[PDB]
């Protein structure tokens, strides 16, 4: 999965 | 909201042949980055869920290559080229692009045989039981194939609903038919109150419902 | 060894709350999110949501919003997860499981079963299901928690029996049967005695099942 706390 | 609908429920399939579970989403789950999240776990009993596929196609290390996945979009599928016993279990895809992340609702891969129809049996309460105020009625069904199989209660020909509760065993390792057990269960003052106790079972193994019945005090 | 290791089993009565908790061993723990994962048979696996360690920002499943609290110790690297007032619904195998971000879930916990019911420990009452094939059986009623094991003549007796899955009644007891066909012949001449063992009762009981 991408994850909760993935950012870009 | 990015549901996945997977399809069959239930894949019976013989050894050796070829398996195909598909996942539809109810809209496309491409990420921003341009990958689909798009996963297929494999969970047999007993056991924690295990990672197949990620990213629609690629192999988790370790997995064997009967298995590949594919799609884009909305539709993805999972195969098994050459199925063995080792891949029984139950196979969900899982939709990792959107928060909150989604399950398929799973598929069973099971072992496909001939339509076999159940013994049935039904069982009195003993006596011993009826000494502490309860009475359990069983009946049971042996070695049939396929799962799905009805028991219907009857009593004095009343049909009853909401007193019983049944379960059926795993597919058995050597003829790989299923066996249920149902009990109805009643106060004994109910059970004293009535005569003729039956339960009447459908099965596509059947050319008509069978019902066994018992007379209450023979 | 890289590993989950949770919490044991939770007999818990309705509308209690209960503390599971989920070690993790043998990697960086702030450097995985924690998800957590609920299995039963009628909803199959349900993302139930997830824990940022390093941040402690956590997301929801709305469906568990209130029922979950997720919380992660970067200090003893364990993460966990606060059921609240438990009900039947509630009964279930609950995982944990590792991700970073973009990979996906490799390392699972082994799940904890957690058990909703009024119910205290007892031991079961053993019942005879007296009959070319004959069958017959042992009904095992009234007993909590699971499991209960049966044999058939001290183990010897395996062939054509089925001890079926319990099923929880409404007053919070399991209740489970245990069959066997055999010939018609052999029901006045071979003895059939089931063997049944509940080791949180400490009940041994064998039965002997006649015509």
């Amino acid at each position: 999965a991408v994850g909760i706390g993935a950012v870009f | 909201d990015f549901l996945m609908a997977q399809t069959p429920l239930s894949l019976p399939v013989s050894l050796g042949d070829q398996a195909s579970i598909s996942c539809r989403s109810s809209q496309s789950i491409v990420y921003s980055d341009g990958n689909t999240y798009l996963e297929w776990y494999l969970q047999r009993p007993g056991q924690s869920p295990k990672l197949l596929i990620y990213k629609v196609s690629n192999r988790f290390s370790g997995v064997p290559d009967r298995f590949s996945g594919s799609g884009s979009g909305t539709d993805f599928t999972l195969r098994i080229s050459r199925v063995e016993a080792e891949d029984l279990g139950i196979y969900y895809c899982f939709q990792g692009s959107h928060v909150p992340y989604t399950f398929g609702g799973g598929t069973k891969l099971e072992i496909k045989r001939t339509v076999a129809a159940p013994s049935v049996f039904i069982f009195p309460p003993s006596d011993e039981q009826l000494k502490s105020g309860t009475a359990s009625v069983v009946c049971l069904l042996n070695n049939f194939y396929p799962r799905e199989a009805k028991v219907q209660w009857k009593v004095d020909n009343a049909l009853q609903s909401g007193n019983s509760q049944e379960s059926v065993t795993e597919q058995d390792s050597k003829d790989s038919t299923y066996s249920l057990s149902s009990t109805l269960t009643l106060s004994k003052a109910d059970y004293e109150k009535h005569k003729v106790y039956a339960c009447e079972v459908t099965h596509q193994g059947l050319s008509s419902p069978v019902t066994k019945s018992f007379n209450r005090g023979e | 060894q890289v590993q989950l290791q949770q919490s044991g089993t939770e007999l818990v009565w309705p509308g209690t709350s209960v503390t599971l908790s989920c070690k993790a061993s043998g990697y960086t723990f702030t450097d995985y999110e924690i998800h957590w994962v609920k299995q039963t048979p009628v909803h199959g696996l349900e993302w139930i949501g997830a824990i940022v360690p390093k941040t402690g920002y956590t997301a929801y499943n709305q469906k568990f919003r209130g029922k979950a609290i997720l919380t992660a110790d970067k200090s003893s690297s364990t993460a966990y997860m606060d059921l609240r007032r438990l009900t039947s619904e509630d009964s279930a195998v609950y995982y944990c499981t590792r991700l970073r971000n973009y990979w996906y879930f490799d390392v699972w916990g082994t799940g904890t079963t957690v058990t909703v019911s009024p119910a205290s420990t007892k031991g079961p009452s053993v019942f005879p299901l007296a009959p070319g094939t004959a069958a017959l059986g042992c009904l095992v009623k009234d007993y909590f928690p699971e499991p209960v094991t049966v044999s058939w003549n001290s183990g010897a007796l395996t062939s054509g029996v089925h001890t079926f899955p319990a099923v929880l009644q409404s007053s919070g007891l399991y209740s489970l049967s245990s069959v066997v066909t055999v010939p018609s012949s052999s029901l006045g001449t071979q003895t059939y005695i089931c063997n049944v063992n509940h080791k949180p009762s400490n009940t041994k009981v064998d039965k002997k099942v006649e015509p």
